[PDB]
RNA sequence: AGGACCGAACCGACUAAUGUUGAAAAAUUAGCGGAUGACUUGUGGCUGGGGGUGAAAGGCCAAUCAAACCGGGAGAUAGCU
RNA sequence: GCUCGCCGGAAGACCAAGGGUUCCUGUCCAACGUUAAUCGGGGCAGGGUGAGUCGACCCCUAAGGCGAGGCCGAAAGGCGUAGUCGAUGGGAAACAGGUUAAUAUUCCUGUACUUGGUGUUACUGCGAAGGGGGGACGGAGAAGGCUAUGUUGGCCGGGCGACGGUUGUCCCGGUUUAAGCGUGUAGGCUGGUUUUCCAGGCAAAUCCGGAAAAUCAAGGCUGAGGCGUGAUGACGAGGCACUACGGUGCUGAAGCAACAAAUGCCCUGCUUCCAGGAAAAGCCUCUAAGCAUCAGGUAACAUCAAAUCGUACCCCAAACCGACACAGGUGGUCAGGUAGAGAAUACCAAGGCGCUUGAGAGAACUCGGGUGAAGGAACUAGGCAAAAUGGUGCCGUAACUUCGGGAGAAGGCACGCUGAUAUGUAGGUGAAGCGACUUGCUCGUGGAGCUGAAAUCAGUCGAAGAUACCAGCUGGCUGCAACUGUUUAUUAAAAACACAGCACUGUGCAAACACGAAAGUGGACGUAUACGGUGUGACGCCUGCCCGGUGCCGGAAGGUUAAUU
């Protein structure tokens, strides 16, 4: 059957890639949180 | 003109293999593994220079690096005219 | 003409289609088109703000004349087109100085036909006149609102206004919904009736034939749940309460104009 | 010509059996319905939680839905166990 | 290695997406792999991806996103103009052979092509974020002309048969060749060429549009395929050598015709229909400001430049999505033979596989099948399941009906092979020849050769001839919903929802109404034959009485009645 997780990569970074992490202050704020936190992959840009 | 410095730091390590002997004992082609940056024309005048031979074009390929060890790097197939290299 | 298909399917059965052998068969005149993309009845919040819109066929939009302005050139008429995004049809008219426009065709336009609009135009069918230039008690479509706006009354398939009365800078007008309207003597309004008037004797036939004009599937309120409408649920069918429209407003008979700002324009509302 | 007909792909899903610590957190097998249309599909986009979307079933909105998920108020409160 | 089975519109081949080195070689067998493993997509080492023409980037735009100013909104921020991004779409050019252990339109061989820069020469009006062309567009249907491709014949090479026969209407194999360049024909579209004039194309134009006049319609665009050349080249059945028997090296015949052919091409065509079918740039053309013996434009020649990134491998799957080497899911391209209407189905080709535990035995019972005497729905909640029917042609076919249907109604009959009609018919194709011409990619005439149903008559075989696979059960009476459709992803497909039609009601456009503190936007670039909301639900015949009550609409004389004063 078909599963919820079917990739694309444009999809994946349009929607949680940096530049759109940027491009709002909400986003900017997960960006300050993983920061905090220490996370080794800030977004899904790879 | 590209400067002398630039093609001084262009030219890595002649890559030494069984495709790279086989190529330049077929189409006179010598193989170098150059720098991921160095861009054909930087390849040629490099070789036609300090190596000062003849270069008939520049066949480069970049190598992604395999994992747990390779960096990427770049393959340049600098296929020479009559000028015998390495 | 009217024409009635013969039973050969259901979805055939009952379909009556409107041909009109006159409508030109090539392509439209290109000068006059631009795309026309559809909205879903989507606003720009991206929300459904008007139901029951969606699909149906692809449609390029042509600029019509509604202003009539060029004034004292005649116009021939080249052509009848089918136009997608009216009732009426449009003809494709040729001015003596070699600019082509689109305008509704009234009713007994034809190809050949010559056109004139300004102060000075004789009062022929399809001719543009300024409601003072025309006489008490005419026929009149594509009517002016404000002068020089363009055309907003009477447009549809066999629509029609009467000028019925003529005080001083204004002109008194019966709309086809049997207001009676004051209007600027100096708006302008065409001669005659919009024709296509068999428009409203189609019948579409089949499910399908709405659906490829662009028209959703209207569910009734009373079949959905109480989350979703006022006509909510009941074991069976129930009803037990007064007409209202999704968002709570009696339907059915309440009254919804409120425009202070108009009202001294209507002399009289529908009846 | 046809929301025509029969019937592969394709899209579905009426019945029976099997499976029920499954080959599978809904499938397999035998049949079954539509199959030029209100058709199906690829790729992008858009609508956000008392909100969306709904040919309307309280359906669906990432195996979650008569109010998603995550984190916070928070060690809510619990005459009950 | 030899047999055997299995897929074959796939279980073959090539990709996109996604993955990420899984790819090739050498080594190892702890762990991994549902067993062993000497093997592996496992471990370790080393290699492997070569592009002016393929793709990306790039140019251009759709939906949409963002958005200087700007307009709004306690703040955060919303919307949006100029603009700028954004493919799933439009913009330039390479083919065939050969080669690696693993890369090829990328390397090599041969033969090409495109765009741009810069010089020389010759001739010259050039010049926009501006005008006009063009790009540029739906569904369905029907030819006709072709090709891919196939079959047979001819030709060439080989053969003469483990068992009766096999020097022949015998057997096996091969009979390939491209981009480009030249020609321009089956077809499609359109009258052409001059001259004069102008209320149009935000200005002006020699371009487009329009109006007259003259004179020839005999012109031009477009266009598959064929033919020539590429190419005396390459490839080529097989032979002859070396050999590590892997495999490498050398040489190399014929390389034609007829018929049948697509869902591919002509065709973005043609005919029809209503539901009336992107945009912008590249491209062509016109001028403005401006430039003036410059600069620019056109052509020829020469020369140079075409960067950068991707290229391995899987890709209906053991490499992607499903926790698994998971019976599931997953878009595009290609598609050979014999039967067949077929991309169904059976069996095969090319290729690819036997599904990572096996060996015995031959109990009950379970699963998945085959067959059954006599009965024949007695079963059961119910024919659930099974069994049955099944093709083509012809004959024949009731009630009822909205005249279309019902209807494959029902029910019958003939089907193989052989021979004759006819050493292969009707039909299809069509060469030479023969004429013609406005003389070759021409047109008639002629019928060689090839292909080829269907029928009738006669005969013959089995129990059976639509012999397999494939492939309607039928009829009668009723409830409901008109109908095709839609739904409770994962126990409900229905009489439910939708539906065409009907009615009511609201709405005069800055519409009602909706999403929005707002700004705005949808409705709608629509405008009362238009839109919204509600109920009913094809069609036919029809829809009675009641305004008490509760809404809604109208009226307002009087009573009561807020802030305020």
């Amino acid at each position: 059957m078909k599963r919820t997780f079917q990739p694309s990569v444009l999809k994946r970074n349009r929607s949680h890639g940096f530049r759109a992490r940027m491009a709002t202050k909400n986003g900017r704020q997960v960006l300050a949180r993983r920061r905090a936190k220490g996370r080794a992959r800030l977004t899904v840009s790879k | 003109m590209i400067r002398e410095e630039r093609l001084l730091k262009v030219l890595r390590a002649p890559h030494v293999s069984e495709k790279a002997s086989t190529a330049m004992e077929k189409s006179n082609t010598i193989v170098l593994k150059v720098a991921k940056d160095a861009t054909k024309a930087e390849i040629k005048a490099a070789v036609q220079k300090l190596f000062e031979v003849e270069v008939e074009v520049v066949n480069t390929l970049v190598v992604k690096g395999k994992v747990k060890r390779r960096s990427d790097w770049k393959k340049a197939y600098v296929t020479l005219k009559e000028g015998q290299n390495l | 003409a009217v024409v009635k298909c013969k039973p050969t399917s259901p979805g055939r059965r009952h379909v009556v289609k409107v041909v009109n052998p006159e409508l030109h068969k090539g392509k439209p005149f290109a000068p006059l088109l631009e795309k026309n993309s559809k909205s879903g009845g989507r606003n720009n919040n991206g929300r459904i703000t008007t139901r029951h819109i969606g699909g149906g066929h692809k449609q390029a939009y042509r600029i019509v004349d509604f202003k009539r302005n060029k004034d004292g050139i005649p116009a021939v008429v080249e052509r009848l087109e089918y136009d997608p995004n009216r009732s009426a049809n449009i003809a494709l008219v040729l001015y003596k100085d070699g600019e082509r426009r689109y305008i509704l065709a009234p009713k007994g336009l034809k190809a050949g036909d010559q056109i004139q609009s300004g102060v000075d135009a004789a009062i022929k069918p399809g001719n543009t006149l300024p409601m003072r230039n025309i006489p008490v008690g005419s026929t009149v479509h594509n009517v002016e609102m404000k002068p020089g706006k363009g055309g907003q009354l009477a447009r549809s398939a066999g629509t029609y206004v009467q000028i019925v009365a003529r005080d001083g800078a204004y002109v008194t007008l019966r709309l086809r919904s049997g207001e009676m309207r004051k209007v600027e003597a100096d708006c302008r309004a065409t001669l005659g009736e919009v024709g296509n008037a068999e428009h409203m004797l189609r019948v579409l036939g089949k499910a399908g034939a709405a659906r490829w004009r662009g028209v959703r599937p209207t569910v009734r309120g009373t079949a959905m749940n109480p989350v979703d409408h006022p006509h909510g649920g009941g074991e069976g069918r129930n009803f037990g309460k007064h007409p209202v429209t999704p968002w709570g407003v009696q339907t059915k008979g309440k009254k919804t104009r409120s425009n202070k700002r108009t009202d001294k324009f209507i002399v009289r509302r529908r009846s």
